């Protein structure tokens, strides 16, 4: 019996596992494996490429009145999750001065950027301390090594920072199989996506599903 | 009956050493034809033309030491072994 | 003489040496290597070392 | 606090002898 | 083909780059191309492909025992700064991974370039120089694969079930298509006895001759093998052609396969599937389950009740000390033979408990690594250690190392294992000396003419008849009369000759003599040539690496230093 | 390296040096164990290259008296009581009683629990005693090991020889930009980390007064205030960076020698000198075989294994007698561009990123007056560019560095700077780079397991978890059993059950494996440290218990069972794998051996003037050496024109290189080699001894 | 984020073809590669023989009288019996000769529907004075369907049950190469083989699972409404 086979959706906030069945018998892995191996790589995101903190040269060294060196804030930068609509680099704006800690809330981004984790930890400020940086906001896939600043040739100021705009965090499957002997023997894959606020589970399924229909959509052509 | 050679392995090097009297000859016996084949090249635009021209049809980007060892086995050239 | 000149004892060999005006061959490789000419085994022996190569007769140019 | 360092953050042990002298 | 770090292959060949880059155009002059590759700029890399398309590089790693140690591959560009080696050269090169560093040389000539690409390609020296043997075979892991892909569980998953009454039988495959099927759905695991009908596989030569009538057999025919889908798997990889191997796969029998490769077969044969093995190899080797965890090694389940038998055996010789009657030497002799007795009764004991499935009996057993004393000792006892001096301490670790040693067990064991360090770290630089001596004795020993034509010879016994009955092929005949050519004509007891005077031996002609009856043939040695530089290549014999006869101008002379000298960091002792 | 390569450093007891026996003289006997080092130098620990047992290293408890001997505490025991007084005994005194080990049972009151005790008699003699004829006791168990080897986590569970590479390799570890202390650890690195000198201590006690990245201020309880500096990334002898981090929150209350900053590879005042990393023991696909290591792309995305190496260069202005050069911003012949990044000075400003062959430091000397050439007078008339009196020695940056200039630093004569005699200004420069880990990295766990790291997969290739974890890396199986050393698998048992966390069954009572189990270790938090001595750790029925009381995972489900062994997913198939995977935590870390630092080509170069041979170094890119084995391989191939290529014209002969060179620029054939220029200066030689040396051709005539 | 699109080649042999599919975006060598031959194995539809019914066998370790191949060989044969049907219910066809020889396979007469696809196949060879009769159920499915799954339902006398392949694709295997696309040469080439049944064509049945793999990733594409350009 040839039915269609369409997948159903659980909700969680931030992670939704889906159901796709029925399937042929032993195909449940290989379809699951291809989902979550689009999924880990190539959803389109966006991060910050470039910062410049105000007088600072270069990464290794400090800045007067802060608790930490500039390695250590780019090290919590890293974890800023920053969603552009725009497809050009942005820049963004962070001034705190006085006492007290920053926190990832309190920068002012332009018209559509966002900042989906506004309290996490940036750095702590001592009373003699006030920091100011603009941070650059280009869009990609994948990972992207720093480097990539350097052959621009821009100014001294300028540091150029890793870029990591993957979206997902953690993607799983489980095959439910029946074996039974009449024909009723069919694959279940159970499918679970867990992503970083930034795009809804759905949401990265579908940008996948859209890749894989294109680079199937030359493949399936009549030879 | 085998695969299909590729890259240096080509061609075989049983079929080169079935053409030569000993391992070492294939050598003296490659070498010269490729120096050859390497100065064709520059007495080609002016000069005594002494040396004939890469036998087989030499592919782009092939060094002259491949055009060589190509045309020992085609049965193109013949060798005086050593005195 | 000129590999025993090698190993120990350079003046005493040297001097039996040029009293016999003795002549030593090339066979053998620690010899060969000391003057720095090809050594005389493998590709190196003169029925390798010497070889002629024409194109065949019977391949006729187009 | 066995450990007599003032504010070292402290390691369960799978220690079964008491260690007369400290290091 | 070899691995060559992009960055490291620009600089080397770097006066290439520059010819190729004037004759581009891409610079005016060739000065100023100089300086362009000084810059690495970005159109340096499309001409530094072109320069190195078909170049050899030859590889060495220090310090070089033997003349495999220097192999010539022909390089391709890779990313980072490590070089590449291909996994079966580190049996030749003699290399771990573990920070090994090895030189690149270039060689420039036109001479230099061609016997670099004939006379040591690595695909060219497959046969170890030392003795007729493969060194580049597949080694380490791909032993564990190839042996988990040729076991035959018995009453495994689809396995083959004789049908009684009504019920079908199972188990029986048209194709090794259909059953490739089969264990993909999940019904046949990978190696259970199942019975195939085999088309593209020459059967072997006991069914072939009473199934196709000794008329031959040709690809296309059918004949219905009865093994595992794994042994059907694994001569996939073999050329074609070739009878049908069907036993486990040993390292034992993936030498035997890979010599009867490489002396029936042109070399580019044995070079791919020496590949195409090494690859299945290490796929198999994955989905062979070989991993270690502490539930893994096993205690054997008496060694409580071993040791207080064996210690109060002990405790008796003491008792004997303290009455006069053994002096304390003979009371160390006592000692030493119950505690070594004592250690060979817990590894037999671990020997039963442990499960043929287990890992720890497996990477060891099919030859792939190890030694069964080092798996003893590591769920067994440690056995007697020896002293700064080495003779044996009357006391005996008994702990395993699984178990943990007491700080007094531990501390009396540093001894053996530093001692060993240091006097390994003195065995391989003497050993380089012994090996020097050689090289300056046989400096002059080169094959000269073809043939001297003399008729002395060695005499060498090929077998020892048996005083009961028949015969008993010698133990060493691989050694004594396998590359000699035969001195004189083997007369037989008959008036015929089973093999003619000049006509080089093989195990073909050895087993023909065998059979014959003829206990020793005389042989023609480079101990009795009569040439005035060297020796003629007739009395030689064959050559090890090539498999023919030596090549007029090689240098044996070299090579046999080598042989002897290499195997040197490895002997050891344990009075003469 | 780290801290704790310097702490190691000093506790050496060195054989070797001006008035003691030499290296060719001590016999093999003075180089081995000997039964009076138990407790004062420890056997394990060692070189091992050829100055094997001729370097030892002071034990944990051993102390050095007046005179000069090394002394080991122990405890007295008067009859069969064991005392809390303690003395220090030398190695001839010991010898003359009897000494029992710390594993001797013991009562509360001190009583001896059993009627014999295993000891210690005269020299290399063990054997059981009767309870009264013990006079002395062990400290510790881990008495008789030295400061590295105490660091080793179930270290009586592997062989000497990986626990000597184990010592050896710790303190080569590189300091990571991140810290985070092991999961599983011995109770020594606190104490290592407190005295090696690189976190900085508070001197009283007080309150935080105020927190900087540059200095911390303390307000004592006194009423006067005392502010520590924290140097900001030092070069350190060995090119590694050394950092301090103020690791306490302000308005805090610390106590007198508390910790407050945390030096290279220290975490919160501990020796840390690695990360954790999820390892899964098996081999994948020949990507690991012969001991190399896979490693996940997380790590170089997340800057796991990034590093700092801060490079230092040196360059001056020294008069000559034709003039006193001087380092100044234009050059003669370089373009604007080039010379962009220096600034009035001749020195780089500080921030901009330098690829090799730059110009670091512009400097010119006087050139020596010569002629200005004919051919060059028109050359330079053409364009009118005067060849000044004055060449060009300009600092550059050699091949294979980068990164930025974080500091430049400058010494002269006005500013009253002690110089070198005849030298007017000297000038270093630092660089420094930011390293992630890639091909051919050092890494190495703690039993002495080195490797180097041949692959990288993407992070959606590793064998993940089935709550979809990928590991981390992934170490091969045939190296553990041939090693033999198991002290990794089970540092990786007891590190899975640190990383999740667990809870013995308690309610129905305790379960008898664990009746000797500490009443803290009944229950741990996720991602608990523990600590397990060195002869004194988790015995191995208490480890299999602990693996099955995991707690189970935030979805609900328990991954490793019993055994330790888990099922992983295959990233490329995405099938199971048919059988379960050892996986779990390990401690690894980052040694010095970098392939940046170990990579040297070189096609021509600079030559030496008197041997004519290519110049040697790794840091003028010298050429690599061809040594005599290599020849007699050559000869055994019988590669007559390979090996006299190699031993004329890319070496000797000057007429040789000039023409290859020459012939291979111009696209023509390389000549076919001939006869060294070095033949008859050979022949010139013997002329000179009036030995007369003729030449004969086939027929016996002379040339 | 745009890509290069990528191109397939096609080697030709007689019913065995080898694909390559260049030039690949780094990592997709294997995403690609496991499903398209699982779904080249397991998707297309097909039609093969299922249970065959001979006449003169009381119980199956008999050989039929008459015969020169065995029960098992027979099966065998029948099981490389190469047919093809356009309706879903379990159609019967029967086999007869006579005499001395061989009985082929375009021996059988089918009824309307059935296609034979190889006719000069081999079935069994046959002595003198003797006469077979065998009946074979054909019907459509998918995959590898083995006769021990199908087992007896319900009860017979003489009913033999047969592994069933419904497949046009007969073995599939596929590598991952690395080209160099750029300067990068981290991009990937798929190498795909296939060798199918006479019935299908390689060429034709990449089509297919290419189809079914389109319409299957199709659903996660309905979600929402993402790009991603070529
Ligand atoms: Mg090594
Ligand atoms: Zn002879």
């Amino acid at each position: 019996s040839q039915r269609p086979t369409l997948s159903e959706d659980v909700l969680t906030d931030n992670r939704s596992q889906f159901v796709i069945e029925p399937l042929e018998p032993g195909f449940g892995y290989t379809l699951g494996n291809s989902l979550r191996r689009t999924l880990l790589s190539s959803i389109p995101g966006a991060a910050v490429t470039s910062i410049r903190i105000d007088g600072v040269l270069h990464e290794f060294t400090t800045v007067p009145g802060v608790k930490e060196d500039v390695t250590e804030i780019i090290l919590n930068l890293k974890s800023l999750v920053v969603s552009s609509e725009e497809d050009e680099p942005v820049t963004m704006y962070l001034r705190k001065q006085g006492p007290g800690e920053v926190t990832a809330g309190d920068i002012v981004p332009p018209a559509g950027v966002t900042v989906h984790n506004p309290g996490m930890h940036i750095a702590t400020l001592n009373d003699k301390g006030k920091l100011e940086v603009e941070l650059v906001v280009e869009r990609g896939r994948g990972y992207v090594p720093a480097v990539q600043n350097r052959a621009s040739g821009a100014e001294i100021g300028r540091i150029p920072v890793d870029s990591i705009y993957s979206p997902v965090l953690k993607v799983t499957y489980k095959v439910d199989a029946t074996r039974v002997e009449q024909r009723t023997d069919f694959d279940k894959l159970i499918l679970d996506v867990e992503t970083k606020n930034s795009i809804s589970p759905r949401d990265a399924l579908a940008s996948a599903g859209k890749t894989l229909v294109e680079l199937f959509g030359l493949a399936r052509e009549l030879n | 009956g085998y695969d299909t050679p590729l890259g240096i392995t080509n061609p075989p090097i049983d079929e080169l050493l079935d053409r030569v009297s000993s391992k070492y000859a294939l050598v003296i016996y490659a070498a010269k034809r490729a120096r050859q084949i390497n100065d064709y090249y520059n007495q080609l635009g002016e000069g005594i033309l002494e040396y004939v021209g890469p036998l087989v049809e030499p592919g782009l980007q092939e060094k002259p030491l491949s055009i060589a060892l190509r045309e020992i086995h085609a049965d193109l050239l013949e060798h005086t072994e050593g005195e | 003489w000129l590999s025993a000149a090698s190993f120990q004892e350079t003046t005493r060999v040297l001097t039996d040496a040029a009293i016999n005006c003795r002549s030593d061959k090339l066979n053998g490789l620690k010899e060969n290597v000391i003057i720095g000419k090809l050594i005389p085994a493998g590709t190196g022996i003169n029925r390798y070392r010497n070889i002629a190569v024409q194109p065949t007769e019977e391949a006729r140019a187009a | 606090s066995n450990n007599s360092v003032p504010g070292a953050p402290n390691r369960v042990s799978f220690a079964k002898l008491r260690e007369p002298l400290e290091v | 083909q070899c691995g060559l770090p992009k960055l490291m292959a620009l600089e080397l060949f770097k006066p290439f780059v520059m010819k190729r880059l004037v004759d581009l155009n891409h610079a005016q002059n060739i000065k100023s191309a100089k300086r362009m590759v000084e810059r690495q700029r970005p159109q340096v890399w499309d001409v530094l492909e072109e320069v190195i398309a078909e170049h050899p590089v030859l590889l060495n790693r220090a310090p070089t025992l033997h003349r495999l140690g220097i192999q010539a591959f022909e390089p391709m560009l890779v990313e980072g700064k490590a070089i590449q080696l291909h996994p079966l050269v580190c049996e030749a090169f003699n290399a771990d991974f573990d920070g090994d560093q090895m030189a690149v040389h270039l060689p420039l000539s036109a001479e230099a370039q061609a016997e670099a690409r004939i006379l040591m390609l690595s695909s060219n020296n497959i046969l170890s120089p030392a003795s007729g043997r493969p060194l580049a075979m597949p080694r380490l892991d791909m032993v564990t694969g190839l042996y988990y892909l040729t076991t035959e569980v018995p009453g495994d998953t689809g396995e083959y079930q004789p049908a009684s009454g009504d019920h079908p039988e199972t188990g029986v495959y048209s194709s090794p298509a259909e059953a490739i099927m089969a264990a993909d759905r999940g019904v046949l695991s990978v190696r259970a006895k199942i019975k195939v009908r085999l088309t593209q596989l020459r059967p072997p030569v006991e069914i072939e001759a009473e199934l196709f009538g000794h008329s031959g057999w040709q690809p296309g025919d059918a004949w219905m093998a009865e093994t595992t889908l794994g042994r059907v798997m694994f001569n996939e990889l073999l050329p074609l052609g070739y009878p049908f191997v069907n036993k486990q796969m040993h390292k034992k029998v993936q030498a035997a396969i890979i010599n009867d490769l490489a002396e029936r077969y042109p070399m580019i044969v044995v070079a791919q599937t020496v590949d195409k093995l090494k690859d299945a190899g290490f796929y198999w080797a994955t989905r062979s389950g070989v991993t270690v965890s502490m539930a893994d090694v096993l205690v054997p389940p008496r060694k409580k009740e071993i040791l207080d038998h064996y210690e109060e055996r002990a405790d008796k010789v003491e008792k004997q000390f303290q009455r006069g009657a053994l002096n304390h030497d003979e009371r160390n002799e006592a000692l030493v033979e119950i505690w070594k007795e004592a250690t060979d009764e817990v590894g037999q004991a671990l020997r039963e408990h442990y499960p043929d499935d287990n890992p720890i009996i497996t990477i060891v057993d099919s030859g792939a690594t190890g030694n069964f004393t080092q798996t003893r000792t590591l769920a067994g006892m440690k056995g007697l250690v020896t002293n700064p001096k080495g003779e044996f301490i009357p006391r005996p670790v008994k702990s395993s190392f699984r178990e943990g040693l007491t700080v007094l067990e531990y501390f009396i064991n540093t001894h053996g294992a530093r001692k060993g360090l240091a006097d390994t770290a003195l065995r391989t630089a003497d050993s380089g000396y012994l090996t020097r001596r050689l090289v300056d004795v046989s400096q002059d020993v080169i094959v000269r003419e073809h043939d001297c034509q003399t008729e002395r010879g060695i005499v060498v016994e090929l077998a020892e008849r048996a005083p009961d009955g028949t015969l008993i092929r010698d133990p060493y005949i691989e050694t004594s009369a396998y590359a000699r050519t035969l001195g004189t004509d083997a007369v037989d007891e008959a008036g015929n000759v089973i093999v003619e005077r000049g006509q080089d031996l093989g195990d073909p002609e050895i087993d023909a003599l065998l059979a014959a009856g003829i206990t020793q043939v005389k042989v023609r040695s480079v101990l009795t040539c009569a040439t005035s530089t060297g020796v003629c290549a007739t009395c030689y014999g064959r050559s090890m690496a090539t498999g023919k006869l030596v090549d007029i101008g090689e240098a044996v002379g070299i090579v046999a230093a080598q042989s002897i000298g290499e195997p040197g960091t490895q002997l050891t002792m344990r009075d003469i | 390296n780290n801290p704790l390569s310097g702490l190691t450093h000093k506790r050496r007891l060195s054989a070797l040096g001006p008035g003691g026996l030499s290296r060719e003289r001590a016999g093999l006997e003075v180089r081995d164990v000997h039964p009076s080092h138990y407790g004062r130098m420890c056997p394990i620990e060692t070189p091992e290259g050829p100055n094997i047992g001729l370097i030892g290293s002071l034990s944990v408890y051993a102390r050095v008296n007046p005179f000069g001997f090394i002394e080991t505490p122990y405890r007295k025991v008067v009859d069969g009581v064991v005392s809390d007084e303690i003395v220090y005994l030398t190695a001839d005194e010991e010898d003359r009683h009897v000494v029992a080990q710390a594993n001797s049972p013991i009562d509360a009151d001190g009583r001896f629990v059993e009627p014999r005790v295993l000891v210690r008699r005269k020299a290399g003699e063990v054997e059981y005693v009767p309870s009264s004829e013990v006079d002395y006791m062990d400290v510790s168990p881990r008495q008789m090991v030295s400061v590295a080897t105490a660091m080793i986590p179930f270290l009586e569970h592997d062989d000497a020889n990986r626990a000597l590479m184990g010592a050896n390799m710790q303190r080569q570890a590189v300091p990571l930009v991140r810290s985070e202390a092991p999961l599983v650890g011995t109770g020594m690195e606190l104490r290592a980390a407190i005295d090696a000198g690189d976190v900085v201590v508070a001197e009283e006690s007080g309150v935080i007064e105020e927190v900087s990245a540059d200095y911390i201020t303390v307000m004592h309880d006194n009423g006067t205030r005392r502010t520590y500096r924290m140097r900001k990334f030092a070069r350190s002898n060995h090119g590694t960076c050394a950092n301090q981090c103020p690791i306490v929150d302000a308005g805090d209350r610390v106590e007198a020698g508390q910790v407050i900053a945390d030096g290279p590879c220290t975490d919160d005042g501990e020796m840390a000198l690695g990360k954790n990393l999820l390892v899964a023991i098996m081999p994948w696909e020949g990507h690991n075989y012969e001991d190399a290591i896979i490693l996940s792309n997380r790590l170089v995305e997340e800057d796991v294994l990034t590093s700092i190496h801060i490079e230092e260069h040196e360059i001056d202005a020294r008069d000559t007698k034709l003039g006193a050069e001087e380092i100044t911003r234009d050059i003669p012949n370089i373009s604007d561009e080039v010379l962009a990044d220096l600034d009035e000075r001749g020195i780089v400003r500080i921030g901009a990123e330098v690829r090799d062959g730059d110009i670091l430091v512009g400097k010119v000397t006087p050139k020596g007056e010569t002629e200005l050439t004919p051919e060059e007078r028109l050359l330079r008339a053409i364009f009118g560019e005067k060849a000044r009196e004055v060449r060009d020695t300009s600092l550059k940056v050699p091949h294979g560095e980068s990164g930025k200039v974080i500091g430049i630093r400058v010494f002269s004569r006005e500013d009253e700077d002690e110089l070198p005699a005849g030298v007017n200004e000297l000038v270093r420069v630092y660089v420094a780079q930011k390293r992630k880990i890639s091909d051919g990295d050092k890494l190495a766990g703690r039993h002495g397991n080195k490797g180097v790291i041949g692959k990288i997969l993407p992070v959606e290739d590793m064998p993940f978890l089935a709550d979809g974890t990928p590991v981390d890396i992934i170490l091969n199986t045939h190296g553990v059993p041939r090693r033999m050393n198991i002290g990794q698998i089970l540092e990786t048992h007891l590190g899975w059950c640190a990383h999740s966390g667990w809870k013995v069954d308690a309610a129905k009572g305790v379960p008898d494996w664990a009746a000797r189990l500490p009443d803290e270790l009944l229950e741990a938090q996720p991602n608990a440290i523990v600590s397990t001595p060195v002869f004194d750790g988790a015995q191995e029925a208490e480890l299999q218990g602990l693996l099955s009381c995991t707690l189970p995972n935030r979805d609900g489900d328990v991954l490793v069972d019993a055994d330790g062994k888990a099922m992983l997913f295959d990233g490329r198939s995405g099938e199971p794998f048919p059988y379960p995977v050892t996986v779990g935590y390990m401690y690894i870390m980052k040694l010095h051996h970098l392939v940046d630092d170990k990579i040297h080509a070189r096609s021509t170069g600079p030559y030496s003037m008197i041997t004519q041979q290519p110049l040697g170094g790794k840091a003028q890119f010298g050429g690599q050496r061809f040594g005599e084995m290599e020849c007699w391989a050559m000869q055994a191939y019988g590669a007559a024109y390979t090996l006299q290529e190699l031993l004329t014209i890319k070496s000797d002969d000057t007429v040789g290189r000039v023409k290859v060179y020459e012939a291979i620029v111009k696209g023509e054939n390389i000549p076919e080699p001939g006869i060294p220029e070095s033949f008859k200066v050979l022949l010139k030689e013997l002329q000179s001894l009036c030995l007369n040396v003729e030449v004969l051709s086939s027929d016996g005539a002379a040339i």
